[PDB]
Protein backbone atom coordinates (compact mmCIF):
# COMPACT_ATOMS: atom_id res chain seq x y z
CA UNK A 1 0.00 0.00 0.00
CA UNK A 2 0.96 3.75 -0.64
CA UNK A 3 -0.15 7.19 1.32
CA UNK A 4 -0.63 9.73 -0.94
CA UNK A 5 -0.42 13.03 0.89
CA UNK A 6 -1.10 14.95 -1.01
CA UNK A 7 -0.15 19.10 -0.46
CA UNK A 8 -2.78 22.06 0.54
CA UNK A 9 -6.11 20.25 -0.33
CA UNK A 10 -7.82 23.52 -0.82
CA UNK A 11 -6.28 26.45 -2.18
CA UNK A 12 -6.77 29.69 -4.61
CA UNK A 13 -5.57 30.83 -7.91
CA UNK A 14 -6.70 33.45 -10.15
CA UNK A 15 -6.99 32.96 -13.74
CA UNK A 16 -4.20 32.72 -15.34
CA UNK A 17 -1.84 31.56 -12.61
CA UNK A 18 -0.25 28.15 -11.94
CA UNK A 19 -1.56 25.95 -9.54
CA UNK A 20 1.05 23.38 -7.97
CA UNK A 21 -0.91 19.98 -6.49
CA UNK A 22 2.20 17.98 -5.65
CA UNK A 23 1.10 14.57 -4.22
CA UNK A 24 3.50 12.74 -2.23
CA UNK A 25 4.16 9.64 -1.80
CA UNK A 26 5.43 7.10 1.14
CA UNK A 27 6.65 4.43 -0.93
CA UNK A 28 8.36 4.43 -4.51
CA UNK A 29 5.36 3.69 -7.12
CA UNK A 30 7.50 3.80 -9.99
CA UNK A 31 8.48 1.18 -12.42
CA UNK A 32 10.82 0.34 -15.48
CA UNK A 33 10.88 3.16 -16.86
CA UNK A 34 7.53 4.42 -15.92
CA UNK A 35 5.88 5.82 -12.94
CA UNK A 36 2.19 4.61 -12.24
CA UNK A 37 0.64 8.08 -11.17
CA UNK A 38 -2.84 8.96 -12.16
CA UNK A 39 -4.69 12.51 -12.01
CA UNK A 40 -8.05 12.79 -11.85
CA UNK A 41 -10.39 15.93 -11.89
CA UNK A 42 -13.74 14.94 -10.38
CA UNK A 43 -15.72 18.00 -11.46
CA UNK A 44 -19.01 19.33 -9.02
CA UNK A 45 -21.46 16.25 -9.22
CA UNK A 46 -19.09 14.78 -12.41
CA UNK A 47 -16.61 11.19 -12.44
CA UNK A 48 -12.93 11.90 -11.98
CA UNK A 49 -11.91 12.86 -15.15
CA UNK A 50 -8.55 11.14 -16.48
CA UNK A 51 -6.16 13.87 -16.91
CA UNK A 52 -2.90 12.61 -16.52
CA UNK A 53 -2.17 8.76 -16.54
CA UNK A 54 1.74 6.86 -16.59
CA UNK A 55 3.33 10.13 -14.48
CA UNK A 56 3.02 12.79 -16.75
CA UNK A 57 1.50 11.02 -19.80
CA UNK A 58 -0.76 13.21 -21.12
CA UNK A 59 -4.11 11.62 -22.08
CA UNK A 60 -5.52 11.96 -25.55
CA UNK A 61 -8.84 14.66 -24.49
CA UNK A 62 -7.31 17.17 -22.45
CA UNK A 63 -5.36 20.51 -23.56
CA UNK A 64 -1.87 20.47 -23.60
CA UNK A 65 -1.94 22.62 -20.45
CA UNK A 66 -2.30 20.07 -17.79
CA UNK A 67 1.69 18.52 -17.18
CA UNK A 68 2.75 16.68 -14.55
CA UNK A 69 6.36 16.51 -12.61
CA UNK A 70 7.07 13.82 -10.61
CA UNK A 71 9.60 10.89 -9.91
CA UNK A 72 9.29 8.20 -7.43
CA UNK A 73 7.51 9.76 -5.12
CA UNK A 74 7.42 13.29 -5.39
CA UNK A 75 4.48 14.07 -7.92
CA UNK A 76 3.14 17.46 -9.11
CA UNK A 77 0.46 18.69 -11.16
CA UNK A 78 1.95 21.50 -13.25
CA UNK A 79 -1.39 23.39 -14.70
CA UNK A 80 0.24 27.16 -15.74
CA UNK A 81 -3.19 28.67 -17.40
CA UNK A 82 -5.52 27.86 -14.59
CA UNK A 83 -8.70 28.47 -16.80
CA UNK A 84 -12.48 28.35 -15.31
CA UNK A 85 -12.67 24.77 -16.29
CA UNK A 86 -10.43 23.89 -13.20
CA UNK A 87 -12.82 24.27 -10.48
CA UNK A 88 -12.86 20.41 -9.10
CA UNK A 89 -10.83 18.47 -6.80
CA UNK A 90 -7.97 16.19 -8.28
CA UNK A 91 -6.83 13.13 -7.01
CA UNK A 92 -3.57 11.34 -6.88
CA UNK A 93 -4.10 7.20 -7.39
CA UNK A 94 -1.55 4.99 -7.61
CA UNK A 95 -1.34 1.99 -9.54
CA UNK A 96 2.22 0.49 -8.78
CA UNK A 97 1.09 -1.87 -6.10
CA UNK A 98 -1.35 -3.55 -4.14
CA UNK A 99 -3.89 -2.32 -2.94
CA UNK A 100 -4.49 0.72 -5.44
CA UNK A 101 -5.30 4.04 -3.60
CA UNK A 102 -6.13 7.42 -3.83
CA UNK A 103 -4.51 11.26 -2.52
CA UNK A 104 -6.15 13.17 0.40
CA UNK A 105 -7.41 15.42 -2.72
CA UNK A 106 -6.88 19.07 -3.97
CA UNK A 107 -10.13 21.35 -4.29
CA UNK A 108 -8.94 23.70 -6.68
CA UNK A 109 -10.96 27.00 -6.62
CA UNK A 110 -10.61 29.09 -9.74
CA UNK A 111 -10.93 33.30 -8.96
CA UNK A 112 -12.11 35.91 -11.38
CA UNK B 1 -4.27 -13.46 -32.23
CA UNK B 2 -5.85 -12.65 -29.27
CA UNK B 3 -5.25 -9.49 -26.81
CA UNK B 4 -6.63 -8.62 -23.51
CA UNK B 5 -6.09 -6.23 -20.92
CA UNK B 6 -5.24 -7.59 -17.29
CA UNK B 7 -6.13 -6.43 -13.62
CA UNK B 8 -2.83 -7.10 -12.69
CA UNK B 9 -0.49 -4.37 -11.99
CA UNK B 10 1.54 -2.23 -12.56
CA UNK B 11 -1.38 -0.86 -14.51
CA UNK B 12 -3.63 -2.74 -16.90
CA UNK B 13 -1.47 -3.83 -19.82
CA UNK B 14 -2.01 -6.05 -22.73
CA UNK B 15 -1.10 -9.91 -23.39
CA UNK B 16 -1.78 -11.28 -26.63
CA UNK B 17 -2.58 -14.52 -26.17
CA UNK B 18 -2.70 -17.16 -28.79
CA UNK C 1 -19.30 3.35 -28.98
CA UNK C 2 -18.43 2.76 -25.48
CA UNK C 3 -20.50 3.72 -22.59
CA UNK C 4 -20.43 2.01 -19.01
CA UNK C 5 -24.44 2.50 -17.86
CA UNK C 6 -24.53 1.48 -14.47
CA UNK C 7 -27.42 1.50 -12.00
CA UNK C 8 -27.28 1.60 -8.07
CA UNK C 9 -29.50 4.36 -6.76
CA UNK C 10 -31.05 2.45 -4.05
CA UNK C 11 -31.98 3.19 -0.35
CA UNK C 12 -30.10 0.35 1.89
CA UNK C 13 -31.20 -0.58 5.21
CA UNK C 14 -28.60 -1.35 7.98
CA UNK C 15 -27.92 -5.37 7.27
CA UNK C 16 -28.98 -5.24 3.74
CA UNK C 17 -27.84 -6.78 0.47
CA UNK C 18 -28.18 -4.90 -2.58
CA UNK C 19 -26.90 -6.21 -6.47
CA UNK C 20 -25.71 -3.45 -8.75
CA UNK C 21 -25.32 -3.90 -12.04
CA UNK C 22 -23.04 -2.42 -14.33
CA UNK C 23 -23.92 -2.48 -18.00
CA UNK C 24 -21.08 -2.30 -20.39
CA UNK C 25 -22.70 -1.28 -24.35
CA UNK C 26 -20.20 -1.07 -27.21
CA UNK C 27 -17.79 -3.38 -24.80
CA UNK C 28 -15.32 -5.90 -25.39
CA UNK C 29 -16.20 -7.09 -21.41
CA UNK C 30 -13.52 -9.61 -21.08
CA UNK C 31 -10.62 -7.79 -22.56
CA UNK C 32 -11.59 -4.58 -20.52
CA UNK C 33 -11.66 -5.09 -16.74
CA UNK C 34 -13.98 -3.38 -14.54
CA UNK C 35 -13.02 -1.62 -11.00
CA UNK C 36 -15.21 -0.10 -8.37
CA UNK C 37 -14.35 3.01 -6.57
CA UNK C 38 -16.87 4.10 -3.38
CA UNK C 39 -16.99 7.62 -2.59
CA UNK C 40 -17.99 7.79 1.23
CA UNK C 41 -19.86 11.13 1.36
CA UNK C 42 -17.66 14.16 -0.41
CA UNK C 43 -14.45 12.72 0.42
CA UNK C 44 -11.72 10.89 -1.67
CA UNK C 45 -12.10 7.73 -3.77
CA UNK C 46 -11.49 4.45 -2.61
CA UNK C 47 -10.90 1.64 -4.72
CA UNK C 48 -12.54 -1.52 -3.39
CA UNK C 49 -11.05 -4.09 -6.08
CA UNK C 50 -11.79 -5.19 -9.70
CA UNK C 51 -12.65 -7.92 -11.98
CA UNK C 52 -11.87 -9.66 -15.13
CA UNK C 53 -14.32 -11.24 -17.54
CA UNK C 54 -12.01 -13.32 -19.52
CA UNK C 55 -10.48 -15.19 -16.47
CA UNK C 56 -13.05 -14.30 -13.95
CA UNK C 57 -10.10 -13.13 -11.76
CA UNK C 58 -11.15 -10.90 -9.07
CA UNK C 59 -8.71 -8.39 -6.66
CA UNK C 60 -10.77 -7.39 -3.54
CA UNK C 61 -9.28 -4.71 -1.23
CA UNK C 62 -7.82 -6.24 2.06
CA UNK C 63 -10.74 -4.45 3.88
CA UNK C 64 -14.13 -5.14 1.83
CA UNK C 65 -12.68 -8.92 0.52
CA UNK C 66 -15.53 -10.78 0.35
CA UNK C 67 -18.30 -8.65 1.37
CA UNK C 68 -18.54 -7.33 -2.16
CA UNK C 69 -18.89 -10.38 -4.24
CA UNK C 70 -18.69 -9.46 -7.98
CA UNK C 71 -21.11 -12.06 -10.48
CA UNK C 72 -20.37 -12.59 -13.73
CA UNK C 73 -22.95 -12.10 -17.23
CA UNK C 74 -20.81 -12.22 -20.08
CA UNK C 75 -24.05 -12.79 -21.52
CA UNK C 76 -25.68 -9.66 -20.59
CA UNK C 77 -22.21 -8.07 -20.50
CA UNK C 78 -23.06 -6.63 -16.76
CA UNK C 79 -20.89 -7.01 -13.45
CA UNK C 80 -22.91 -7.30 -10.63
CA UNK C 81 -21.93 -5.42 -7.68
CA UNK C 82 -23.26 -7.32 -4.78
CA UNK C 83 -22.74 -5.70 -1.55
CA UNK C 84 -23.55 -7.69 1.73
CA UNK C 85 -23.96 -6.89 5.06
CA UNK C 86 -23.93 -2.89 3.88
CA UNK C 87 -23.66 -0.68 7.16
CA UNK C 88 -25.22 2.88 7.93
CA UNK C 89 -21.45 4.05 7.24
CA UNK C 90 -21.45 2.96 3.40
CA UNK C 91 -22.76 6.14 1.92
CA UNK C 92 -20.94 6.51 -1.08
CA UNK C 93 -20.99 7.01 -4.90
CA UNK C 94 -19.82 3.71 -6.57
CA UNK C 95 -18.01 3.86 -9.96
CA UNK C 96 -17.32 1.23 -12.25
CA UNK C 97 -14.15 2.54 -14.71
CA UNK C 98 -11.99 0.95 -16.88
CA UNK C 99 -9.00 1.69 -18.39
CA UNK C 100 -10.45 1.49 -22.24
CA UNK C 101 -7.62 3.96 -23.16
CA UNK C 102 -4.49 4.26 -21.27
CA UNK C 103 -3.13 1.27 -19.35
CA UNK C 104 -2.39 3.23 -16.17
CA UNK C 105 -5.76 4.95 -15.03
CA UNK C 106 -9.66 4.44 -15.71
CA UNK C 107 -10.97 6.74 -18.67
CA UNK C 108 -14.33 5.69 -19.01
CA UNK C 109 -16.16 5.95 -15.58
CA UNK C 110 -20.08 5.06 -14.54
CA UNK C 111 -22.92 7.16 -14.87
CA UNK C 112 -23.41 8.12 -11.21
CA UNK C 113 -24.28 5.86 -8.92
CA UNK C 114 -24.98 6.32 -4.99
CA UNK C 115 -26.51 3.87 -2.35
CA UNK C 116 -27.79 5.94 0.61
CA UNK C 117 -28.67 4.10 4.14
CA UNK C 118 -31.77 4.80 5.96
CA UNK C 119 -30.08 4.62 8.95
Amino acid sequence: DIVLTQSPASLAVSLGQRATISCKASQSVDYDGDSYMNWYQQKPGQPPKLLIYAASNLESGIPARFSGSGSRTDFTLNIHPVEEEDAATYYCQQSNEDPFTFGSGTKLEIKR
Amino acid sequence: RKSIRIQRGPGRAFVTIG
Amino acid sequence: QVQLQQSGAELVKPGASVKMSCKASGYTFTTYPIEWMKQNHGKSLEWIGNFHPYSDDTNYNEKFKGKAKLTVEKSSSTVYLEFSRLTSDDSAVYYCAIHYGSAYAMDYWGQGTSVTVSS
